[PDB]
């Protein structure tokens, strides 16, 4: 009867009015969930690693960031000679 | 919202003068309590929008 | 996951100083040199080198804790309105 | 200006938003700063408006 219509209202006397206002509620909640998820999958983006050599993570070593170069190379000399590195 | 060359407003006087130390101490005391905050509320933080 | 209340905007707003013995003759030269360093931007370089945390202040918009008070309030509003309409139909 | 008036003896104290810097400190002595603030840029909201 009208029970299935309820389930289907989302897609398809005063009982029809109540069904209409309930369908409006259904549409508004679906739009709300859509906007929520759209903001969800946009805002989450971990850039973390900064392209810079001036990144604070590189300047301050920590357990979660491990970085190194080839031993006994030009990079080793370059990092050795500068006292601020 | 940017800022550069952060500096301060102080009170100028001549070379070594009797009022220097007490002026500095009074300013520090006013900073310690809320007097400078009261002045900021009265003159700077009163906005119309 | 740590943030400060605003940014130190209603508080004592003092500064770090170099303590010296009273009547020391180093005070004039030290204050002049500190003012020169502050004006030249070397102090800003030091702040960049040392007082710099993860990226910037990391506003990061909404990291977590989704807020949807408008949606639930509207939900309850519609349910109450519907039940009131049903009660009005009962009245007739 | 105010620096010249103070140094010439016309005044005994400058009670004004006078910025502390090394150029002025070589000739006069400032108190501890009663305000902390930097330089900034003033503009308008859009060409006419949003
Ligand atoms: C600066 O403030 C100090 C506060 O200690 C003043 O020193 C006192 O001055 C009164 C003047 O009547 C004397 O009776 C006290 O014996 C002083 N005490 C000390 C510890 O010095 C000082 O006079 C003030 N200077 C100026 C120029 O106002």
């Amino acid at each position: 009867s009208a029970m299935w219509f309820s389930w289907g209202v989302l897609l398809n006397f005063s009982a029809r009015i109540l069904g209409m206002v309930w369908a409006g509620f259904a549409m508004i909640i679906v739009a709300s969930y859509t906007a929520n998820l759209a903001a969800f999958l946009v805002l989450d983006r971990p850039e973390e690693r900064i392209t810079g050599i001036n990144d604070p993570r590189l300047r301050n070593p920590s357990d979660k960031f491990i970085y190194a170069t080839v031993k006994q190379s030009s990079v080793d000399i370059y990092f050795r000679r500068q006292v601020e590195l | 919202g940017e800022l550069f060359f952060r500096s301060g407003f102080g009170i100028g006087m001549r070379k070594d003068s009797p009022w220097k130390q007490n002026v500095s101490l009074s300013i520090l005391k006013s900073h310690e309590n809320g007097f400078m905050e009261d002045l900021d509320k009265t003159w700077v933080r009163y906005q119309e929008c | 996951k740590l943030v400060t209340i605003g940014s130190g905007k209603v508080f004592a707003t003092t500064g770090y100083g170099i303590a010296m013995q009273k009547d020391s003759h180093w005070k004039r030269a030290i204050d002049l040199a500190l003012l020169q360093l502050l004006g030249d931007g070397e102090t800003q370089k030091l702040e960049t080198v040392w007082l710099s945390g993860i990226c910037q202040n990391e506003k990061n918009e909404v990291m977590s804790s989704k807020l949807d008070i408008d949606n639930m309030a509207g939900v309850f509003y519609m349910l109450l309105v519907a039940m009131g309409l049903a009660l009005l139909v009962f009245a007739w | 200006g105010m620096m010249g008036e103070l140094l010439s003896g016309q005044a005994d104290m400058i009670v004004a938003p006078l910025t502390i810097n090394n150029e002025r400190a070589q000739y006069i002595e400032f108190s501890k700063p009663f305000k902390y603030q930097g330089l900034t840029i003033l503009v308008k909201k859009e060409i006419p408006r949003s």
